[PDB]
RNA sequence: CGUGCCUACCAUGGUGACCACGGGUGACGGGGAAUCAGGGUUCGAUUCCGGAGAGGGAGCCUGAGAAACGGCUACCACAUCCAAGGAAGGCAGCAGGCGCGCAAAUUACCCACUCCCGACCCGGGGAGGUAGUGACGAAAAAUAACAAUACAGGACUCUUUCGAGGCCCUGUAAUUGGAAUGAGUCCACUUUAAAUCCUUUAACGAGGAUCCAUUGGAGGGCAAGUCUGGUGCCAGCAGCCGCG
C-alpha cells in the first residue's frame, strides 16, 4: 500500500559525536563512598527544599 | 448471605465452583480454545520464517506507518504480523530468515498504536536485534 | 542417582517499593556510615532482624508454661547474650522486640575493629581485614561480614604479617632497588 | 622444629596397628611432606619407617594445622595385610600396570566370543 | 489359598442428583516446592518411597522370584547384512549421533569412597565416584583502592578570629608507602586411585595505554535535565496516559 522505504530517516540522517574520553568510575564500596559523600555528609551549610542534582 | 449453615461445605464448593468462569481470566486459563486456537503453542518464544514485509497504518492520535514482517511459523505454520522494533533495522530484515518472535505484553491484548500488531522480532539468524543496531556483530 | 546435597537458603531481601526517596535517604546514611559494598547487605542485617522477629512474636502467641517456650525463648536469648546485642540482665521476650538494625552494624568485624584500634577511617578498616592482616584468636580471618562474638571480643593478633611480623614478600622489591 | 602432637589415640588389637590423630603445626614453611613427618612418627615411637604409614592432610587456611591419621605396623607382612593396595605403592610396595579400561573390556567382548582352546589363544593374547 | 475368577444351575438384583455412569486432562500419585498477615492460590516428569513400560501390542521356557526384553517365539510398523540360499535385530542404561524443537553437558578417568553381587579376605560394577562443559541458580566477595602530606571545593565546636585543629570529606588525572592484597606466570609440598581445584608455601605481579563495570533510563506513574545539536505527525519512542 505504502512505502517502506524510509527506514531510519533520522538515523540516518544522525551527525554523529565521538564519544570523548573521561576517566574511569569507581565501583561498588567506593562509588557508593562518594555517593554518600556528595549530599548527606556535607550539603547541610545550605537548607533543604531545592532539588538539583542535574538542572 | 450466603448459606453458613454447619454442613453446608458442599453447596460452597458447587456454588464457588459455578462462579469462577465469569472471570476473564479462569476461563482462558482453564479452556481448551485458548490452548489450541492461538499461535505460539502455548510456549513464549517462536522461530518463524519471512513471507514478506508489510508496512501497516496507524491510530489517530499517532499517525504514521509502522513496519512489520509477515512470518510463517516453522512451528504452526500460521500467519503474523511482527512488529519490526527498532529504529532503523528494516533494512536488517531480509527475505526468507530466522526471526525469533514474542509477544509485547499481555498475550489478549495488542500496543495502542497498531490496528492489529502483538508480535516482535528478535534474532535475525540467531543474530538479535539487540546486536545489529549496535555491536554490529554480522548479519 | 546421585549423593551430595540439594539445600539453598536465600539470606537476602528484595524491597517491595523500588523507588521511594524517603527509602534511599534511609539506606544511603546507612552505607557510608558503616563503610559497606552494597544495598543487599543492608538488606541481609534486616532478613536476619526478619528472622529474629519472627521467632520473637511466634513465642509471644505461646502460653506462659509452656515448656517449648521455655527452651526455645530462652536458648534464643542466650544467643543474643553470646553475640553481645542486649545486656546480660534483661531476659524477656519484648527486650528482643526492642532491638534494631544498628546494634547488628556494631557487632560486624569492621566496627568492633573500629572499636578494637587500629582501624583508621573506617573504608580503610574494611581494608586491613581484607588484606590478610586482622586475624581473631587462633583462626585466621579474611572476610569482613564477621560478627564478632563475646567469648573472643578482644584477641586480635596476626602473627606474621606486615604491621606486625615483619616477613619480606614485597619490599624485597623496594631492597632491591637500594642494593 | 615442626610441632606435632597426636591428639585422638586407638590401638587396633584386631588389625594390628594403631590409629592417632596428627596435629602437624606449621607457622612457617609449606607443609612437610608424607615422608618426613612419617620420619618423625618412626622416631617419636623409635620404629622403623618401612611399616609405618599415614595419609590425609588438609591445610587450615593460613598457618595452622594439618591433620591426618598415623599408621604403625609390626612387621612388612602385617603391614601388607592391613593395608590396602593403593597405599603401599606410594613408597613403591605395590605395582599393577594393568590399570586401563577398554583393555579390560574389549578381551571381555573378544573372549566371549570364542569357547574353547580358541580362547586360550585370547586368553593368551 | 479366600472370592462370578471362570463354568454349570437358580434368583432378579446393583449404582444414581451426597453428581453415579460418559468425556476432558497440558494427571504418574505421594512425601514436597513457590507465594510470605490470617485463609488460600499454582506447579510437583525430576535423587526418597510406591506404581507402570522398554516400538506397538500378544505368547511362554528356566527360576523361590519374570508374563523378564543389555531372555526367547510370532504378527504389525520400522529396519541392517548377503554368494539372494538366508542370519542378527530393539539407548525412555552410559556417553555419543540424527530428527525434533525457543529449549538442555564429552564416545573421559577409575572401583580410591558409598554399597551390591559371585564358589568368593582376591574378580566384577558407566549403580555410583571423579574430572571437562555449565551465569537455572544459590553463598561469601575486590573491581583500583587505602590512610597520610599537599593546592584548596571550604564547612564545623570554639574564643572579634580574616583558624589553632590531637574533629571532616572533597576536584585533586598532586606525591607515598604497608612494594600491601589477591587476579596470573609459575619450584616444591599436599589433597587426590593418579592428576585436577580450594588451601598452604618460594620468588614475581597497579599510579590510570594500566591488573577496567556494565545494564536500563531522565514528562507523570517513577529515582533522575526545560542541557545542546539533529528530527519536523516523516523517522520513531512509549507495557497505560500519550510525546512528533
Ligand atoms: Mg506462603
Ligand atoms: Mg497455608
Ligand atoms: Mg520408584
Ligand atoms: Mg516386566
Ligand atoms: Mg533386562
Ligand atoms: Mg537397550
Ligand atoms: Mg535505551
Ligand atoms: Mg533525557
Ligand atoms: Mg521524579
Ligand atoms: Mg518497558
Amino acid at each position: 500500500h505504502g512505502s517502506l522505504a524510509r527506514a531510519g530517516k533520522v538515523r540516518g540522517q544522525t551527525p554523529k559525536v565521538a564519544k570523548q574520553e573521561k576517566k574511569k568510575k569507581k565501583t561498588g564500596r567506593a562509588k557508593r563512598r562518594m555517593q554518600y559523600n556528595r549530599r548527606f555528609v556535607n550539603v547541610v551549610p545550605t537548607f533543604g527544599k531545592k532539588k538539583g542534582p542535574n538542572a | 448471605g450466603k448459606c453458613r449453615g454447619l454442613r453446608t461445605a458442599r453447596k460452597l464448593r458447587s456454588h464457588r465452583r459455578d462462579q469462577k468462569w465469569h472471570d476473564k481470566q479462569y476461563k482462558k486459563a482453564h479452556l481448551g480454545t485458548a490452548l489450541k486456537a492461538n499461535p505460539f503453542g502455548g510456549a513464549s518464544h517462536a522461530k518463524g520464517i519471512v513471507l514478506e514485509k508489510v508496512g501497516v497504518e496507524a491510530k489517530q492520535p499517532n499517525s504514521a506507518i509502522r513496519k512489520c514482517v509477515r512470518v510463517q511459523l516453522i512451528k504452526n505454520g500460521k500467519k503474523i504480523t511482527a512488529f519490526v522494533p527498532n529504529d532503523g533495522c528494516l533494512n536488517f530484515i531480509e527475505e526468507n530468515d530466522e526471526v525469533l518472535v514474542a509477544g509485547f505484553g499481555r498475550k489478549g491484548h495488542a500496543v495502542g498504536d497498531i490496528p492489529g500488531v502483538r508480535f516482535k522480532v528478535v534474532k535475525v539468524a540467531n543474530v538479535s536485534l539487540l546486536a545489529l543496531y549496535k555491536g554490529k556483530k554480522e548479519r | 542417582p546421585v549423593a551430595r546435597s540439594w539445600v539453598c537458603r536465600k539470606t537476602y531481601v528484595t524491597p517491595r517499593r523500588p523507588f521511594e526517596k524517603s527509602r534511599l535517604d534511609q539506606e544511603l546514611k546507612l552505607i557510608g556510615e558503616y563503610g559497606l559494598r552494597n544495598k543487599r547487605e543492608v538488606w541481609r542485617v534486616k532478613f536476619t532482624l526478619a528472622k529474629i522477629r519472627k521467632a520473637a512474636r511466634e513465642l509471644l502467641t505461646l502460653d506462659e508454661k509452656d515448656p517449648r517456650r521455655l527452651f526455645e525463648g530462652n536458648a534464643l536469648l542466650r544467643r543474643l547474650v553470646r553475640i553481645g546485642v542486649l545486656d546480660e540482665g534483661k531476659m524477656k521476650l519484648d527486650y528482643i522486640l526492642g532491638l534494631k538494625i544498628e546494634d547488628f552494624l556494631e557487632r560486624r568485624l569492621q566496627t568492633q575493629v573500629f572499636k578494637l584500634g587500629l582501624a583508621k577511617s573506617i573504608h580503610h578498616a574494611r581494608v586491613l581485614i581484607r588484606q590478610r592482616h586482622i586475624r581473631v584468636r587462633k583462626q585466621v580471618v579474611n572476610i569482613p561480614s564477621f560478627i564478632v562474638r563475646l567469648d573472643s571480643q578482644k584477641h586480635i593478633d596476626f602473627s606474621l604479617r606486615s604491621p606486625y611480623g615483619g616477613g619480606r614478600p614485597g619490599r624485597v622489591k623496594r631492597k632491591n632497588a637500594k642494593k | 622444629t615442626v610441632t606435632i602432637r597426636t591428639r585422638k589415640f586407638m590401638t587396633n588389637r584386631l588389625l594390628q596397628r594403631k590409629q592417632m590423630v596428627i596435629d602437624v603445626l606449621h607457622p612457617g614453611k609449606a607443609t612437610v611432606p608424607k615422608t618426613e613427618i612419617r620420619e618423625k612418627l618412626a622416631k617419636m615411637y623409635k620404629t622403623t619407617p618401612d611399616v609405618i604409614f599415614v595419609f590425609g592432610f588438609r591445610t587450615h587456611f593460613g598457618g595452622g594445622k594439618t591433620t591426618g591419621f598415623g599408621m604403625i605396623y609390626d612387621s612388612l607382612d602385617y603391614a601388607k595385610k592391613n593395608e590396602p593396595k593403593h597405599r603401599l605403592a606410594r613408597h613403591g610396595l605395590y605395582e599393577k600396570k594393568k590399570t586401563s579400561r577398554k583393555q579390560r573390556k574389549e578381551r571381555k567382548n573378544r573372549m566371549k566370543k570364542v569357547r574353547g582352546t580358541a580362547k586360550a589363544n585370547v586368553g593368551a593374547g
